[PDB]
């Protein structure tokens, strides 16, 4: 309540270097918020804990405004340039979010649906669109479970979108 | 448009007015990107005089 | 009728000012060629005989720039401005 | 006094701006609804000069 105007300054710019790029590197979001966690105190005190929540829920929040593009890029090029930005975000949701912004041995709702509908869009956009799909899930059974065991609970939301 | 053509007419004036630009030289007083952003995100979408 | 009408022409030619500036030119034609229609729409114009705010407002701005426009014969603006000033139990 | 026009709601907008960049990217020949709905509503006025 002062800001919805700058956020869309800066869903303009985030769609710009998306078509920059899209003309395999990975974004420079993720090193802001490593930056930001890492400049917080590693203290486990609950000044700490609340302030690095608050960071986390505003993180979510910015994600969920702009593309789910940023996640998983675009226009995956092959099977040999494939998981740039991905493990960016695995990196990202297995040290920090599931912490924070979890529930119940599982995810949000929200970041979910903002996830597999960037995965389904690059995805179809490719081609051999059902392999790379079975490739990426099959990574996920190894480097980022949350997003499988966030999807087993918010199945009936992604469905109908996913069909 | 806005309120008084006296207070407009103040701004103009000062805006104009030399040692204000010999001032806006040597600058912190420059107006940063960042700072700029402060005072724009201070504002609300709620009053805005434009 | 041309009272109900006529403020309901003269709203939205306002709002509409407002989401752009500078005088919607649909009422501004109904002027110099409806002079009748313009007196019947132009007094719900002058229809704020009310609490005039500290700060101009939407009607207010409008009403400004009619007069800017050198419309509004003074007569009826200087009217508007006095008319706002104003055992069994 | 009707006095000009409050807003209420650009969140909406905001929400809109989504899925309008959702269905750009997921269509990346064929053409938009917009342009079907904003002929709709231009049709469903009055073609008068009232």
């Amino acid at each position: 309540t002062g800001n919805e105007d700058i956020i869309s300054r800066l869903q303009e710019m985030v769609a710009d270097l998306e078509l920059q790029q899209d003309l395999s590197q990975e974004h420079f979001l993720f090193e802001i918020f490593r930056r930001r966690l890492q400049a917080l105190t590693s203290g486990w005190s609950v000044a700490a804990s609340l302030q690095r929540q608050r960071e986390l829920l505003m993180y979510k929040r910015i994600l969920l405004r702009l593309p789910s593009s940023v996640l998983c890029g675009s226009s995956f090029q092959a099977e040999q340039p494939i998981t740039a930005r991905c493990e960016q975000f695995f990196h990202l949701v297995n040290s920090e979010m599931r912490n924070f912004c979890s529930h119940g041995g599982a995810l949000t709702q929200d970041i979910t649906a903002h996830f597999f509908r960037g995965l389904l869009n690059a995805c179809l956009r490719s081609r051999d669109p059902s392999l790379m799909v079975d490739f990426i899930l099959a990574k996920c059974q190894t480097k980022c479970p949350l997003i499988l065991t966030s999807a087993l609970v918010w199945w009936p939301s992604l469905e109908p979108v996913l069909l | 448009h806005l309120p008084s053509a006296d207070w407009q007419r103040a701004a103009l004036s000062l805006w104009t007015h030399r040692t204000f630009r010999e001032v806006l030289k040597e600058e912190d007083v420059h107006l940063t990107y960042q700072d700029w952003l402060h005072l724009e995100l201070e504002i609300q979408p709620e009053a805005d005089a434009l | 009728e041309p009272h109900s009408q006529a403020l309901q022409d003269v709203e939205k030619a306002i709002m509409v000012f407002e989401h752009t500036g500078n005088i919607p030119v649909t009422v501004m034609e109904a002027s110099i060629f409806r002079r009748p229609y313009y007196v019947s729409h132009f007094l719900p114009a002058l229809l704020t005989p009310r609490v005039l705010p500290k700060v101009p407002d939407s009607r207010v701005a409008f009403i400004e720039s009619l007069k800017r426009a050198d419309k509004i014969p003074p007569s009826l603006y200087s009217t508007y401005c006095q008319a706002c000033s104003a055992e069994p139990l | 006094l009707v006095f000009g026009g409050r807003t209420g709601n650009e969140d909406i907008i905001s929400r809109l701006q989504e899925m309008v960049a959702d269905l750009e990217l997921q269509q990346d020949s064929q053409e938009h609804f917009l342009f079907e709905i904003f002929r709709r509503r231009l049709q469903a006025l009055t073609s008068g000069w009232s």
